[PDB]
Parts: structure tokens; C-alpha cells; sequence
């Protein structure tokens, strides 16, 4: 059976923060192609972490 | 570089904190110590 | 000090009931695709003429 | 347990005290007799009716052969330190004592 | 890691033949070996005992 | 959890759970800073007292 | 000695060759081993079930 994983959370460093953006909030990825992952995962900037 | 992908709405949390005691303050005023009689006027 | 903290683990460890059935199925969806036909025998038969 | 109180002149002396284990497994037993329905159906005066009674007195008297049954394991099974129970040989203290010859 | 030491210069019971005297041997607060003679011998301090990281 | 729900046949078979415990201890955490019983009172500014 | 065998003439589940089977009474009740393949094995006494432990 399937554990109804439902990811949210994301979780990056500082340096990673602009890119995770990009990944989710802008509806082009980084081409003019497309970007399915558009507000499916929520991004929470943090820097305790590298 | 640092990635991770958690659930937030599942009954339960990733990497689960411990709270298990509370900021406790620990002080070092005066006659409480020794570090302020038979030593220097130290406190920490 | 204490000789043997080894053996007194048994008592001092403490019980966290916080992973027990920290899951669930996945939402149900048979609904949309699928519709309810109660029936109350053993072998249920549909009858079209076309 | 808490040591004696030495002598007290020079420093207080600060001791360590102990540690140790035991670990345990329960265990059941029988209490069955699986006896023919009609002679309770038709119990009478005298026998059949004291049976529950016969049954009290064996659950009374289980811990006594229990116990006793234990002891007599005493060589076979052990103790706390890991030891037989019964044996020459027990390392509870540097000063090696055999508590059986 | 071991955590326990003793680098006071500190007194610690240890028995060498018929008697028990000041000495630093093991003085850890750690033990897999000896713990039956770790106990006459590691009898907690008499005097002020402050602990280190040997990470031996 | 629960085995899946199976087909009936003729007979059920009496399914059993597994279980995972996990086992984790305490660590302790400190952070102090010594400093001189004077010099707290001696300042006019407010500071090295709030530290 | 033995926990349990469990076997009333009856295995769980004993698979093998790709193929499941139900036979030659093989039910254990212990974690002396294989304990992850032991769920597998076990976990599905179809028929009753006589637990007859062989002190072994």
C-alpha cells in the first residue's frame, strides 16, 4: 500500500534559495520551457545547514 | 548541495525535535560560589 | 560515579507513543471514478436490451 | 548499598556505590480437566459441585510448588550476576566466594 | 570517545597487595573490563577531580 | 500496519505486525562566559552587563 | 527450549521456487534468527492452528 506521501517542505542553504525559487513560484523553469513544479512544494530558506 | 523534501501535514514531522528540558539559566552571583571568595571576583 | 550504567538502561529509557500509526491510506478516489450499486445478494446481474 | 560511615578527618571520601540486573520471563500453566457436560447438567450432592472448590485450593497452593520447583532448579538456573545460582565459583566481589561444594 | 578522567593530582583508592593507597590508574567513568576490581579500584575521589578528553 | 485485505477463498489466514522501535539517547549541550564581578558594575553605558 | 511450533500439521506460508505452498509444519515463534524472512514464512496459518512446543 502507499504511505500517501504528500512532500511540502522543502528544505535548502542560502546559496540554494534563488534556484529552489525558481523550481517552485515561476511558471518557466529556466528556458521558456515550461516548470511543472509550480506551488506543489512550498520552499523555507534556512542557513544552519552547510 | 543540502537538499531535503518532508511532509508537513502528516501526523508526524521529520527530523523531530527533544525539548526535553527548558532554557534553564545557570549563575555564578555571589556567595553561591567559590569562584568569588577564595578566588578572583569571577562570575560566569 | 556508577559502575554499571550498562544494565540500568531498561529503566531509565522512557516511552514516546508519537510513531505509533503515524500514517494513512491514501484519500479515497473510487468515487470519481466508480459508482455505489448496493446489492444484497450473492451474485448481482445487469440486464440491457441495447 | 549506601557505605558505612569511615572515618571522617582529613577529606570526605566520595564512593561509587553499585549496579546490577535482573531480568525476568513470566510464565502460564494448566488448569484444565475437560470433564462430560451431562454429569454437570446432572450434578448432584457430593460430586461435581465441589469442583471449583478443588480448583481454588490448586491455585492457592501454585506459588508453593512454583517456588519450591525454582529452588530445586537453583544449580540449573542463575542469578542477577549471570552465574548458576548454586555454584563455587561467583564473581560478585574480587574476593571470589563459592556459595556451594 | 571516553568520557572520565582524573588530572587533579586527585587520591583514588587502589589496592596494591593487603592495602588500598592513593593512585591514578584507570579513573574513567567508563567500563567494559575489570569491573569487579574497577570498583575497589576506582573508588571515587577523595580530593578535587576535574575530567578531560583523552579521545583514547 | 494491518496486512492488505486479501481474497476469500475457503479460509483465513491469521496474519501477524511487524514492529520497527528505534532507540536514540540524550546528548547535553553548554555554552558559559566568565567574567569579572567589578566590571559589571563598573560601566555607564549599559553594557557587558546584558551579555 | 522451544516457544512455539505451531504446526497442527500445517505451515504458514513456505515458499519456494517462485511458488507458495502450505505444508510440512515449519511455524516458529522466536527471534533466534531470520526473523525478517520469519514473516514471510509465518503470518498466515490458514488452518487451526496446535502449538506443540519440542523443547529443543
Amino acid at each position: 500500500r502507499p504511505l500517501d506521501i504528500r512532500p511540502n517542505l522543502l528544505v535548502v542553504p542560502t546559496t540554494l534559495r534563488s534556484k529552489a525559487k525558481e523550481v517552485v513560484g515561476v511558471q518557466r523553469l529556466a528556458n521558456g520551457a515550461d516548470n511543472p513544479n509550480f506551488e506543489l512544494v512550498q520552499v523555507l530558506d534556512t542557513a544552519w545547514l552547510n | 548541495f543540502a537538499p531535503a523534501a518532508d511532509p508537513g501535514a502528516a501526523w508526524y514531522l521529520l527530523d523531530t525535535s527533544r525539548s526535553l528540558k527548558p532554557l534553564i539559566y545557570q549563575e555564578r552571583m555571589k556567595p553561591s560560589f567559590t569562584s568569588m571568595t577564595k578566588e578572583d571576583d569571577e562570575q560566569v | 560515579a556508577i559502575i554499571t550504567p550498562a544494565l540500568i538502561s531498561a529503566l531509565k529509557t522512557s516511552f514516546q507513543k508519537h510513531f505509533q500509526d503515524a500514517l494513512a491510506t491514501a484519500p479515497s478516489t473510487y468515487l470519481q471514478v466508480a459508482t455505489v450499486i448496493p446489492s444484497t445478494t450473492a451474485s448481482n446481474t445487469y440486464g440491457w436490451l441495447g | 548499598q549506601f557505605p558505612k560511615l569511615r572515618e571522617w578527618i582529613g577529606q570526605r571520601v566520595i564512593k561509587d556505590m553499585a549496579a546490577q540486573g535482573y531480568q525476568i520471563t513470566n510464565k502460564l500453566f494448566e488448569s484444565t480437566v475437560g470433564v462430560k457436560r451431562t454429569d454437570i447438567e446432572d450434578d448432584n450432592l457430593g460430586v461435581y459441585g465441589p469442583l471449583m472448590q478443588e480448583m481454588g485450593r490448586a491455585a492457592g497452593a501454585h506459588p508453593d510448588e512454583l517456588v519450591f520447583a525454582l529452588l530445586k532448579a537453583g544449580n540449573a538456573n542463575l542469578c542477577y550476576d549471570g552465574q548458576n545460582f548454586f555454584d563455587t565459583d561467583h564473581p560478585v566481589y574480587p574476593n571470589v566466594d563459592g556459595t556451594g561444594t | 570517545e571516553v568520557e572520565g578522567v582524573f588530572v587533579r593530582a586527585t587520591v583514588e583508592r587502589r589496592c596494591r597487595a593487603g592495602f588500598c593507597f592513593d593512585k591514578e590508574g584507570q579513573g574513567f567513568a567508563d567500563g567494559v573490563l575489570s569491573d569487579e576490581q574497577l570498583e575497589a579500584l576506582e573508588s571515587d575521589p577523595l580530593l578535587k577531580v576535574e575530567r578531560c578528553t583523552f579521545s583514547g
